């Protein structure tokens, strides 16, 4: 399985499918080192949209396939979220989580809307809050003010980081 | 290099002649400031406890200093936070400190400290701001940390705060080159007017600009 | 208590170093224990130490993981740098 | 009225925060009554009381420490003053 | 499948079923060139209702069947929305989306109410937000102020354009 | 930074020209970089440059795409015209 | 065509005879204005930094000019913003600059600049407005950008601002055809009265209408 | 008190905005201490400080530039003053 | 240790010299306070019934005492509750006592007591607060417990409350070292002005700071 | 009423002691009944007594459960200690 919404750009980076980044290295060094944490492997980003952040993500993935990733994570692999929908919807999105938790070998980057939704709220957020499953978020604070914060335990789950326009 | 060297005394030891790289005059105050912030170490005062009332005009370096301070101290001036006492009236305490119904908003410079725990805080003819703020000003003076509307209490000692006064604009007529001790006293009570000393008593020291 | 933490950290001392292939120096161990308790509100020294630790254990490994020989974790930087990486003014 | 007693007396407990916190830094402390008084001299104000003393002290006091914290010549657990 | 609500006027234009437009050419040139974007292929329109805009749409479709459409899109084809309803409702409307995404060959124009609804909100809007499925909207700003904007990522999904009365 | 942008634009320099079959002239590239940063609030020079760029890359291609030989993108008009097309007073 | 041609010197080079297409008199000021706004380029002054005090009456072209200016400059006069100093009293600072409790409202002409970053700003016998505004007037003079009540700081240099004075209505009696240098001086202090020079010192230049 | 030092010293950093912005215009800058001081002379006021200097400078200073911006005789990247 | 030892008389017996560990002066009041809170036991007064009007300045230990009190008494100062009489105007009774339509909000310090049944309550120049509050102040004085907007009635006797007055700021001129009995009386009526005695009659006692 | 509670506690008197293998001393029983009612707002003496009781019944058993012979529950400590464990100042 681990397909459809489940996808990765790391091989794609080893496939050279994407762009060598610059300058967010030590920025990524943080984002990288977020995974180190028994507490929170899981960073989130703030900043200006469309600026390269999901490539900054890929920057990790490069540095991953570059093995600029140090040890523990080197086995693990990017997952780039896919967003879409189809009776219920999220249960799928709920479902994949054990799969990747079953994967023992990867990481996902949650992308932008980390959502306070109508149909929602805690979705993976407990399995997030399960204290497992290394993952990454990003947004600008304007959203960040809410979901990660209004819990604050997802704040206790998430590590915020932001970088200015280069 | 500063990241490299910063031994934890190179500033201090040189801090005057360090600071002297910037603005002539108030060398003493400069020294005092240097003297002051050294007490920002050693913890001989309250380790949770940086408070400076500028007596001076435009062009007085009030900005410069404060700027250069962390620009010297924290190796950048963006640690600084402008805060307009003109904008301090009655209810901004919320917009100082998180509301939570009354959106939920708090800190013009806080969330920035929530952003930036090592910082500098500028206030403006500060007594211009209301007896409203003096207590939440006192909050800073309180405990040397900063509570929030969500309650979060955060260290001031890891930042700086700045107070400015033109109060002696008249009394500046003295150093407009007279002995400041006149105007020092003469402004002291004058600002001492505006503040219960306890306010003034957590000050590092009052800062003339002559 | 900060101290019991050290012990419970000493509990996991072998743990993540045998994960991170490093040598924990209790100097560090007690260090952050104070230091985190000092500097970190949110997570708990029962963890946040180890947080720092493993993160330090990473940062070393990171350096040690790839291009920067010490396998042991220093007291200071492991605390300090990381903790400075946490905050500043080492 | 707060007598000269009180002045230097409070000047004592003024020291407490230092010790009860810093040396609790762990750094021995010497006290020069003259200066202390010279301080206390400038320490007490009529109007504001000695209240400035807090500031008054810290300025140079914490400094010379912080200074001699740097100075590498005579160091923690010693004591020096002016 | 790809029928009922799924319909197209392009063939109808090749069938000559509709009216040769005028003057919105370079206007369409934009609307056209919207598709070019890896970022947002998906324009939305502002302006005065009933003025020819959905024919302006058809204007594209003509210029499509005209092959005044340049390369990438030339294979793709208009879809003109059908609006109607029938247990649940939207899931159908939800359903068709993969179908047309499966189509590998088309484009849909979403028409006017791009809706903040009771039963709603994100419908395709994630699959919209999926960063796939070239589509077009239109309205007058009075609505535009909300759905595309109140997200702003649908703003990040949508490109607004407006044209005055000719 | 505006400059890094140029580099990151230089990153995509080959990209959309190999999409748009044109030759990017860094003169333009730095140009809008300043200019957009000057004139454009909303999107970000990390993009909005390229926005202009690709759009310029279009406008040229547009002209170059159909009836108006230069395959390269000028500095000025590519910035200017388009940017003037963005605003005015070239 | 202007969209087309606007080379970035055609105005300038012709700007006088450009402007001369409009209102006789103040040709110098016209020139000065032309001269002025050219400094709106080259960035030899603060790239963030357009400030004109009209000395004149009704019919004086104060409007015309300002109108035509961007109508010339920005190729439209809707860049302009009327602002009534009569309406500037004490608390409109909010209605100048976003409140946020005190709804949340800010800028009679700002949000319009938030709307229109390239604009023109008209003020009215401006000293008629209160020492209230001078500082938020100074805000414009400040830094050459415009902070907001939400804090947003936006360039003035990409717009124009206009100041008007009938102050010399008397002193106009001079050019009612006497050498203005009299009234220039004679009004100067008179308006210099109303303003700390620093205010006046970010002015492009004072604008007579004779 | 802000010493003659400070005066001309600030007179320096006064120049900064010019350079840090204009020449950052890109136009070389010459400095005549005399005039600078003659300026600084009139630059510093007791009451207002030198604060007028900002205005003080710009008036003629930006001018002569703006002037010599026109003058076509000696032009950008040069330097001239009074 | 206090958890251990707290025999229920070690404080008391030592409470003066206990308290004496803190702030010189008002030793009597200190004693009185010690004396007072002992009546917080024995139930010889109303077992449901801790009420202290501070006559004093900043620096007067008004805070210290109150702080140290439970910090002594309840072995922490967080029992204390700051309450700003400045913030007591007309309708805060809701924000004192649960609304329930008028959200539903009640107690700036209550829900905190709903949080913390053993506490300390600080009020500020309290007569500064409105005849609004005196009755809900009296609510405290009432019955020695605290009703809520949801109705919940909770013991005050298991907490402390604090009243502060600078009223004699003038009348302080006496001890600025004169016999307080003057100012005692002299302030008494002065505050007795602000309050029907019944208010004042549930006071433990008025607290001078000399 | 506090007293009826005692009876209803006397009702469960055999109950949890036959669960906790102890001997309830009504002295305690009435004790907390007052005392809890005095000191405990939230739960209700119909329970909270028994709460204390069973908890006391635990605490004894706890001591009695493992290494600390009295099987009976004291009046005081059973109330007191536990109640002090509840609050303080026994």
């Amino acid at each position: 399985t681990l397909d459809s919404l489940a996808r990765d750009l790391t091989v794609i980076a080893k496939d050279g499918t994407l762009d060598p980044v610059i300058g967010r290295d030590k920025e990524i060094t943080r984002v990288i080192e977020v995974l180190s944490r028994r507490t929170k492997n899981n960073p989130v980003l703030i900043g200006e949209p469309g600026v390269g952040k999901t490539a900054i993500a890929e920057g990790l993935a490069q540095a991953i396939v570059n093995n600029e990733v140090p040890e523990t994570l080197k086995d693990k692999r990017v997952m780039s979220l896919d967003m879409g929908t189809v009776g219920e919807f999220e249960e799928r999105l709920k479902k994949v989580m054990e799969e990747i938790q079953q994967a023992g070998n990867v990481i996902l980057f949650i992308d932008e809307l980390h959502t306070l939704v109508g149909a929602a709220s805690n979705i993976l957020k407990p399995a997030l809050a399960r204290g497992e499953l290394q993952c990454i978020g990003a947004t600008t604070l304007d959203e960040y003010r809410k979901n990660i914060e209004k819990d604050a335990a997802l704040e206790r789950r998430f590590q915020p980081v932001q970088v200015d326009e280069p | 290099l500063t990241k490299i060297n910063e031994t934890e005394s190179e500033k201090l030891l040189s801090l005057e002649d360090t600071l002297h790289e910037r603005v002539i005059g108030q060398k003493d105050a400069v020294n005092s400031i240097s003297k002051a912030v050294r007490r920002a170490r050693a913890g001989l005062k309250d380790p949770k406890r940086g408070s400076f009332i500028f007596l001076g005009p435009t062009g007085v370096g009030k900005t410069e200093l404060a700027r250069a301070l962390a620009e010297s101290m924290f190796g950048d001036d963006d640690a600084m936070i402008r805060v307009d006492m003109s904008e301090f009236m009655e209810k901004h305490a919320v917009s100082r400190l998180v509301g939570a119904p009354p959106h939920d908003d708090g800190g013009q410079l806080t969330e920035k400290v929530r952003r930036k725990p090592y910082s500098v805080i500028l206030f403006d003819e500060i007594e211009k701001a209301h007896p409203d703020v003096f207590n939440i000003l006192l909050q800073v003076l309180d405990d040397g940390h900063l509570t929030d509307t969500k309650g979060r209490t955060v260290d001031f000692r890891n930042t700086i705060i700045i107070m400015t006064s033109n109060v002696g604009a008249q009394e500046l007529q003295d150093q407009r080159g007279q002995d400041y001790e006149t105007i020092r006293k003469t402004m002291l009570k004058e600002l001492k007017n505006s503040f219960r000393p306890e306010f003034l008593n957590r000050v590092d020291d009052i800062i003339v600009f002559h | 208590s900060v101290v019991d933490t050290v012990a419970i950290l000493k509990g996991l001392r072998d743990r993540y170093e045998a994960h991170h292939r490093i040598n924990i120096s209790d100097e560090a161990i007690e260090a952050a224990v104070k230091l985190s308790n000092r500097y970190v509100s949110d997570r708990f020294l029962p963890d946040k130490a180890i947080d720092l630790i493993d993160e330090a254990s990473s940062k070393v490994r990171l350096k040690s993981h790839t291009t920067p020989g010490m396998s042991t974790s220093l007291s200071e930087e492991d605390i300090a740098e990381v903790i400075a990486g946490w905050t500043g003014i080492p | 009225k707060l007598t000269k007693e009180e002045l230097k007396e409070i000047v004592t407990m003024m020291v407490n925060k230092l010790t009860n916190r810093l040396s609790e830094q762990n750094i021995n402390i010497i006290v020069t009554d003259k200066a202390k008084d010279k301080i206390a001299e400038e320490g007490y104000d009529p109007e504001y009381g000695a209240r400035p003393l807090i500031r008054a002290i810290q300025k140079t006091i914490e400094d010379n420490l912080s200074e001699l914290i740097l100075d590498g010549n005579q160091i923690e657990g010693k004591k020096v003053t002016v």
